[PDB]
């Protein structure tokens, strides 16, 4: 399965999705800078509308514990 | 493998059955998963080419992958021979011969020869050259076997 | 079982067939040149029509990762 | 087997029960599969003929194969005797006797005799001669037992 | 069970019978010469008519791989 | 058993629990099957009479066979005493006593006595004499327990 095919379900907790992401990211062998680009970009983009909304409110500069606690009720 | 003895010299000692079986069990359980590569790397510490063919030859199953790896090992070996040409004139009596891709793959060399190269001063890391080919070929497999 | 008796099913993935091939090839003891001849020849010949069609489009010079990714949807 | 001791000499030490059992378990699980041959080869490292008959005699099951192997071992042994004739005149007091096919098969030789030949200078590799016969006979079996 | 009581079924593959034979032969402790006599004699004698017929065509001098491949379709 | 120490002398060391248990497990699994005899032979390498009674006494089950063996061990022992008469006159202060059937069976001898006989020069192989009786009695059993 390709990294672009990794997406969050409509009922799937973000948490279970983030695990899937760094597992597939774990099978990507690209430069770190590209993998940083993938992190800030693709993760949020394939996140579900309800959490996506939430993550837009965190702004930039956000870290994984704060994202992970931010989308917990969703 | 080639290990350091108490006396303070590097000598060959055989690899252990529950090490062998641990190699088997990893492959059984985690197949092509990435954790196989650090795992391999730890269990290949101080290992010979000869021991590395033993580990590859003792696999059962996943024969498409095993063939892809073989063919990667030969490609990487062909590339060793290309990049490093044979040296000028006859081999000195006082010296031992430079390795080829097939000596690195363990095929054309004997154990005592593999111990000569590694234990001698300077030493040459023919394990680590095969190790990269294995890891490189492991990346090929991992990338393919991603679904 | 003989190497000539190794053939791909009508619903069998190529992949599962290629595994069977190099297992049986693993029990053949012939010269490498003959085993090369067997590789380029017999593998495709006993491959199923749908993949066989696919493999004909790869042309010659093809390697196993490209064959294996080529017949994946079949 | 005959192993090197800490003091720096080659001495005999017995083979281990979980080594024995690992030999048993391989045969139980993988029967005639090719992985049996590298596996055998690793577990036969530094082994005597005597230990090799022990391993063959301790098999249960697959008695048609075990008989085919026996008969291959005797054929290969008959061939050893053919190719290498006995030597000229009486055996020297200062020297030890040349082996026959049956000494290689372990049958006519004693352990101390098997240790004399291997530890002595030059050493003779009677294990490796039996090993090829075993591997050759393993090919015969593998080829037959292919379906 | 005695070695004389070892016989091949009318539908039993020879192979399964030969295994039974060298297992029971494995529990006989007689001189090798006698056990050679048992091998060439009793094995064929208690073999079934269809294979028995086959084995008669191999003639003498035959070895176990050739007997075992000879009675395979039977 | 009596094993060689690093220093280069023969000393007694105890047999291991997973060796003991491996003896138990063999008997559990393969009962009277012939593979039991090479198996026994390997696990009896360097063993004392005392250790051999320990192995026989630790059996559970197959008590008809265990009694047949006992009675074979005593017959073979009675035969030892018959064939080898006691020697002329009193025992020398400088020497140690010749064994009887019951010393071979371990019954009338102590461990230190069993170590005296085996470690002394010439050594006497009281293990190997009991071993044949065990193997002989094993043949009796195997032949009977064939169905």
């Amino acid at each position: 399965t390709s990294i672009l095919d990794i997406r969050q379900g409509p009922k799937e907790p973000f948490r279970d999705y983030v695990d899937r992401f760094y597992k597939t990211l774990r099978a990507e062998q690209a430069s770190q800078e590209v993998k940083n680009w993938m992190t800030e970009t693709l993760l949020v983009q394939n996140a579900n509308p309800d959490c996506k909304t939430i993550l837009k409110a965190l702004g930039p500069g956000a870290t994984l514990e704060e994202m992970m606690t931010a989308c917990q009720g969703v | 493998p080639i290990v350091q003895n108490l006396q303070g010299q590097m000598v060959h000692q055989a690899i252990s059955p529950r090490t062998l079986n641990a190699w088997v069990k990893v492959v059984e359980e985690k197949a092509f998963s990435p954790e196989v590569i650090p795992m391999f790397s730890a269990l290949s510490e101080g290992a010979t080419p000869q021991d590395l063919n033993t580990m590859l030859n003792t696999v059962g199953g996943h024969q498409a992958a095993m063939q892809m790896l073989k063919e990667t090992i030969n490609e990487e070996a062909a590339e060793w021979d290309r990049l490093h040409p044979v040296h000028a004139g006859p081999i000195a009596p006082g010296q031992m011969r430079e390795p080829r891709g097939s000596d690195i793959a363990g095929t054309t060399s004997t154990l005592q020869e593999q111990i000569g190269w590694m234990t001698h001063n300077p030493p040459i890391p023919v394990g680590e050259i095969y190790k990269r080919w294995i890891i490189l070929g492991l990346n090929k497999i991992v990338r393919m076997y991603s679904p």
